[PDB]
């Protein structure tokens, strides 16, 4: 919960690392 | 698939006990058992497993989804003899054709009905508009007028369908699938008089199946909406009930869609011959239908020599009543897609999340975009899970995914081990309350491509792990909680970026 919470928001992090990317 | 016997899917409001006691007969007679299931979701599992090869023998459904099972190729042709296709009403083999060939077997047609509580309510309302001021004096008795599901769209149909409302419209000997008919005045006016009961609160948002059941049989609600196979819980519960024809909404007649319960016979099944002879020789006979109706009420049923025999009770004369002032649903595969965006666009409109001309205006790019979304997005999470390859544009999503959503996965493995790995995914309960995760993704409010194609890849990445704990059939239904989640609620960006074809030039090189 606090784990799902914290999971979505590494991939938001990561996503917009891969954004920055392309 | 086990050879020699066979395993039967059927939803869990119907009469699957007397399905099992037909099963018990077949056995009695052959020495092969007969396994009657009810899963949740079937009509959404059955695909699923089907396309690898796993699943029932027969599956029951409405006949409405039978034309996508068909076109993926899941589906045995069935192979009745004239004589036997005799005995049953041309109309129904009509529901059960598929470019030109006969995909499943017909066994009941059905249709919803007004139900009403005669102690509470003699007198029943012959107009939708009437109910509003019926509530208000049923609440000053301790009852309320009415309740049903609200939550699947095929309760709400009718109503929506009154003044104008049609999902794809015939013509030519064919449906556009270009025209879909939700965006119109009739539907909206339809759906506006659903969401002003719930606003007035004469009716709660949140009523389901079960809620809805448990009010009108308990004698708290004076009517309800439901087709046949509800009769006999409220047998049992002793209420005196009435069965009859919907109220009209502008004068107009309520339009419930129309469909015929079948039976198809999965392409994959090494039982087909015996698939054969249990529907065509223990189900579809005078006794084999009286032990499923005699457990929950099939409706009018297809087989000429019972429907004579049944016709005279006056629910099945209503049932046949409102059937005639609906349509047939159609079969086309465009169907399941259909049915997500009506949902989603009723519970939107009733929730208020968003009106109901905005609610009704996206449905169709909806579907469409539902369609499109979950081919690619499936495809992608089995071929990574199983290491095996298996519509320009899907092509090129593919080879896109291919390239960057193993980039992702390849780049961030640490974090995604760490991430699935805290996460601690089991079981199927576990793989359900994934679609928390895939919500908080965009908790802050922000969207963008490398979001998107971040969680793809992370569904990828936990679908490659669920191969490795025995929980494969889980993929899918991953799959389409991804898509579900990218089409409730980024529909608009999604259509503002050009889709998956601004998809493929985002990601480029
Ligand atoms: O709500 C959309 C839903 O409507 C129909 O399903 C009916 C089914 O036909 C009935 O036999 C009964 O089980 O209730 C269902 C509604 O909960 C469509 O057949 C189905 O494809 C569609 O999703």
């Amino acid at each position: 919960s606090s784990t799902m919470g914290q999971a979505g928001r590494q991939l938001a992090i990561i996503g917009d690392d891969i954004n920055r990317r392309y | 698939i086990e050879e020699g016997k066979l395993v039967i899917w059927i939803n869990g409001d119907k009469g699957y006990n007397g399905l099992a006691e037909v099963g018990k007969k077949f056995e009695k007679d052959t020495g092969i058992k007969v396994t009657v299931e009810h899963p949740d979701k079937l009509e959404e599992k059955f695909p699923q497993v089907a396309a690898t090869g796993d699943g029932p023998d027969i599956i029951f459904w409405a006949h409405d989804r039978f034309g996508g099972y068909a076109q993926s190729g899941l589906l045995a042709e069935i192979t009745p003899d004239k004589a036997f296709q005799d005995k049953l009403y041309p109309f129904t083999w009509d529901a059960v054709r598929y470019n030109g060939k006969l995909i499943a077997y017909p066994i009941a047609v059905e249709a919803l009905s007004l139900i009403y509580n005669k102690d509470l309510l003699p007198n029943p309302p012959k107009t939708w508009e009437e109910i509003p001021a019926l509530d208000k004096e049923l609440k000053a008795k301790g009852k309320s007028a009415l309740m049903f599901n609200l939550q699947e769209p095929y309760f709400t149909w009718p109503l929506i369908a009154a003044d104008g409302g049609y999902a794809f419209k015939y013509e030519n000997g064919k449906y556009d699938i270009k025209d879909v008919g939700v965006d119109n005045a009739g539907a909206k006016a339809g759906l506006t008089f659903l969401v002003d009961l719930i606003k007035n609160k004469h009716m709660n948002a949140d009523t389901d199946y079960s809620i809805a059941e448990a009010a009108f049989n308990k004698g708290e609600t004076a009517m309800t909406i439901n087709g046949p196979w509800a009769w006999s819980n409220i047998d049992t519960s002793k209420v005196n009930y009435g069965v009859t024809v919907l109220p009209t909404f502008k004068g107009q007649p309520s339009k419930p869609f129309v469909g015929v319960l079948s039976a198809g016979i999965n392409a994959a099944s090494p039982n087909k011959e015996l698939a054969k002879e249990f529907l065509e020789n223990y189900l579809l006979t005078d006794e084999g239908l009286e032990a499923v109706n005699k457990d929950k009420p099939l409706g009018a049923v297809a087989l000429k020599s019972y429907e004579e025999e049944l016709a005279k009770d006056p629910r099945i004369a209503a049932t046949m009543e409102n059937a005639q002032k609906g349509e047939i649903m159609p079969n086309i595969p465009q169907m399941s897609a259909f049915w997500y965006a009506v949902r989603t666009a009723v519970i939107n409109a009733a929730s208020g999340r968003q009106t109901v001309d905005e609610a009704l205006k996206d449905a169709q790019t909806g579907s469409e975009l539902y369609r499109q979304s979950l081919e690619i997005i499936s495809r992608y999470l089995r071929e990574q899970a199983t290491g095996a390859a298996d519509g320009a544009t899907s092509r090129k999503a593919l080879e896109t995914l291919r390239r960057v959503g193993d980039g992702v996965q390849r780049n961030h493995e640490t974090a995604f081990q760490g991430m699935l790995r805290k996460l601690d995914i089991k079981n199927e309960d576990d793989v359900k309350s994934l679609s928390r995760v895939m919500i908080h993704v965009f908790s802050d409010g922000v969207t963008n491509w490398g979001r998107i194609v971040t969680l793809i890849s992370f569904g990828a990445f936990v679908a490659k792990h669920l191969k490795t704990i025995n929980q494969e059939s889980c993929i899918e239904p991953l799959a389409e909680s991804i898509t579900d989640v990218l089409v409730r609620t980024k529909r608009d960006w999604l259509v503002k970026q050009r889709g998956w074809d601004g998809f493929v030039e985002f990601f480029h090189v």
